[PDB]
């Protein structure tokens, strides 16, 4: 059934699990035309399907061409993720294959199922939680690829850079959380918080800085913080 | 016109004849019903007045055989058996019908109401759903589960309507997924009209049967068929017009005879609201819709 806050430890358990995040697969900038009505332009998208455990991250990159002559552009887009999602897992070895996928709108739930009926040993599952993965396009490496790209495109990342060396999947997920929380809530005060000091370098092979134990812990408390505020700035407390 | 002899009532009952129905108390000097119109299906229906659990009936054609109810004191029901002779089945009734303590078949000659709820419903194709091949009739009652809800415990008594499921492979086409799911018409007009039901009248007699069980039996499975089979219609963007327009009469009749305090459990709000308001065929049920609305304006 659904994922919540009392099973949130099966993330990390050894049965394979992929996230699939859909907000950021159809993208429209909203403009006036020259007879003063509105019409939308979209602009280049992106599935977010993510490991928890590994950090295996499966970018698949939504191509404007995808909604040429289209209509029901919000509803085709669920469709297009289950889709890609269902062409993704026939892709993988059998023994990579997702045992659950859980999806993080609701929406995406009866698209999922009808693309995978192949597969119905393959739980497909909703959350309760308000995860942050729409936050995953103020990522500037991830932007960057997704508006560079001139045709569909899978690009492979992991999220996590090298942090499993140091520590657990759920310490790297709870990280990966907050700073997706963080950009989410306040992008610009996230991102001087990540980018203020141009000398702790991301590598070329990574998308976050290389902080030491001891910076991501001051890191990760300036995030907090951050979050706590815009809440108040929010709500005046 | 044909009649239905009963042995005698030995435990007070509630019986019931299509729409009809009528008490008769422990021991009353009752020998059946008669005047019952040739050229239709029926069902004879029983809910013994100690026991309200369990409502059982037997649905039936007097064209296929004489058909008589004797109560079983073993079984605890009123049995429905099968007499093949003019020199017994008219030898007995003939001393019966002398006497006359029946009440008519009580048919109003302008009410086509009966018709209109069995318009496409044949014993042949029920004699299918409720597989039990030594009887001409089929026994129904409150408890019997369907083929389906069984895949989700004894076969034998099952009831084996045709399954339905708009998230199964028969019911999508790969690499039509959206399409097939958004509007069923390949499902309706390819699979199961054309493939399995093989002319409207079948599908409009299962539907008919499936209604009929579940206003008569509260028979929870039937209910689920039923509104199944509307929906795959009115969730098809394509459907013949002379189907459209006997499924508006299908409907109305059946809204129509419901007992106006068994919408709560026999009508599902979601299945009517999306077929009436939201779907393709909402604006092709003209008279269905207007009921609904005079008579059950809450679901809404
Ligand atoms: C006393 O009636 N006994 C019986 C059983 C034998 S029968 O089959 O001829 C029959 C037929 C009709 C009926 F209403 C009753 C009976």
């Amino acid at each position: 059934g659904a994922m919540n806050s009392s099973n949130y430890a099966e993330l990390f358990n050894n049965d394979i699990k992929l996230f699939v995040d859909d907000t950021n697969v159809y993208r429209v900038t909203v403009h006036k035309t020259f007879e003063g009505n509105v019409a939308t332009k979209a602009i280049n998208g992106c599935i977010f399907t993510l490991n928890p455990k590994t950090g295996h991250l499966f970018l698949k990159i939504i191509h404007t061409s995808v909604w040429a002559g289209q209509k029901r552009l919000s509803q085709l887009a669920k469709w297009k993720t289950a889709e890609e999602v269902s062409a993704l897992v026939r892709s993988l070895p059998k023994e990579e294959q997702p045992k659950q996928i859980i999806v993080t709108r609701k929406a995406m739930l009866d698209p999922l199922e009808v693309h995978m009926l192949d597969f119905p040993n393959i739980a497909i599952r909703p959350t309760e939680l308000r995860l942050p993965f729409s936050a995953a396009m103020s990522i500037d490496k991830l932007s960057d690829v997704v508006m560079k790209a001139t045709e569909p495109q899978m690009v492979l990342f992991n999220i996590y850079d090298d942090w499993l060396d140091r520590i657990s999947s759920y310490t790297a997920f709870s990280r990966l959380t907050l700073l997706l929380r963080a950009l989410k809530t306040n992008e610009e005060s996230a991102k001087m918080i990540l980018l203020s000091d141009p000398t702790i370098t991301i590598k070329s092979y990574h998308l976050w800085p290389s902080f030491t134990d001891e910076q991501w812990i001051t890191i990760e408390s300036q995030m907090r913080d951050l979050i706590l505020t815009e809440y108040g700035r929010k709500y005046n407390v | 016109m044909n009649t239905v002899p009963f042995t005698s009532a030995p435990i007070e009952v509630t019986i019931g004849i299509d729409q009809y129905s009528f008490n008769v108390k422990e021991n009353q000097p009752f020998h059946g019903i008669k005047d019952i119109p040739i050229g239709h299906v029926h069902v004879i229906h029983f809910q013994h007045a100690d026991n309200s659990s369990m409502r059982y009936g037997y649905w039936f054609d007097c064209r296929m055989g004489n058909f008589y109810i004797q109560y079983d004191p073993k079984d605890g029901l009123y049995k429905m058996m099968e007499e093949r002779d003019g020199a017994k089945f008219e030898n007995i009734v003939h001393n019966f019908k002398e006497r006359q303590m029946m009440v008519s078949y009580p048919k109003i000659d302008e009410d086509d109401t009966w018709y209109n709820l069995t318009e496409f419903v044949q014993m042949d194709k029920i004699r299918k759903i409720v597989r039990k091949d030594e009887n001409q009739f089929s026994y129904v009652d409150s408890s019997m589960t369907t083929v389906q809800e069984n895949e989700l415990s004894d076969p034998a008594h099952s009831l084996n309507y045709t399954v339905i499921n708009f998230k199964s492979r028969e019911a999508i086409r790969p690499g039509h997924e959206m399409e097939d799911f958004l509007d069923k018409s390949y499902y309706l007009n390819t699979v199961m009209l054309q493939g399995i039901f093989k002319n409207s009248s079948n599908y409009f007699g299962e539907l008919q049967f499936a209604f009929l069980n579940a206003m008569f039996f509260g028979n929870y499975g039937s209910s689920l068929q039923w509104h199944a089979m509307i929906e795959l219609i009115c969730s098809s963007a394509t459907v013949p017009k002379h189907m459209l327009d006997k499924l508006d009469e299908i409907l109305y009749y059946q809204i129509k005879t419901l007992p106006e305090q068994y919408s709560d459990i026999l009508l599902n709000e979601r299945v009517w609201n999306i077929c009436l308001y939201s779907s393709f065929q909402k604006n092709s049920l003209h008279n269905t819709e207007k009921i609904m609305e005079n008579k059950y304006p809450e679901l809404l």
